[PDB]
């Protein structure tokens, strides 16, 4: 290009990051969000109970971690639903988390660890 | 019956149906009684009609 680079895009991640979760018939650990406007959702982002995410300072917030990619602009998301979900109660999940920034990651673990949510090591 | 909500695919929720109704009920019922007598002295010396 006029730069000698053009980027299209790294693949945004996929769910995968579930490991074990409780399988009643309505679900159990999943609960459902409504997007916030202009807010881009991916699997891995830790939401407050707004469907907001966490920032800095209110990390006792820490409702669920997202396991969708909503895209914000045309209202739609990862598999064409209009909602976000994410896993708020008793599950065991891989530590990918995303997190803001100014975010730390042992208090964010710590609500959701009194939640039910355990953070199995993941390496690589 | 009702008409079914649409729900998102990743949420896995779901709906129910209410049960069925069962009650019972009870009929009482009307008797009737008629009585007629006959006397001898409605025939005695009494005249049927249409006759001489």
């Amino acid at each position: 290009a006029y730069q000698g680079f053009t980027k299209l895009g790294e693949r945004e991640p996929l769910n995968d990051i579930i490991l074990w979760e409780e399988i009643t018939p309505t679900g159990h650990s999943r609960k459902e969000y409504a997007p916030v406007a202009s807010t881009e959702y991916r699997v891995g982002e830790v939401l407050k109970a707004d469907g907001s995410k966490v920032a800095a300072g209110q990390e006792a917030q820490a409702d669920s971690v997202c396991i969708v990619n909503f895209y914000a602009d045309l209202q739609l998301s990862y598999h064409g639903q209009l909602k976000v979900v994410g896993i708020y109660r008793d599950a065991e999940l891989k530590d990918l988390l995303k997190l803001e920034s100014g975010v730390d990651a042992a208090a964010v673990k710590s609500a959701l660890k009194a939640k039910g949510i355990d953070f199995v090591p993941t390496g690589l | 019956i009702s008409l079914l909500d649409a729900v998102d695919r990743t949420s896995r929720k779901a709906e129910t149906s209410a049960p069925e109704r069962v009650r019972q009920i009870s009929f009482p019922m009307m008797y009737f009684k008629e009585v007629e007598s006959i006397t001898p002295d409605e025939i005695q010396g009494v005249r049927q009609p249409g006759t001489a």
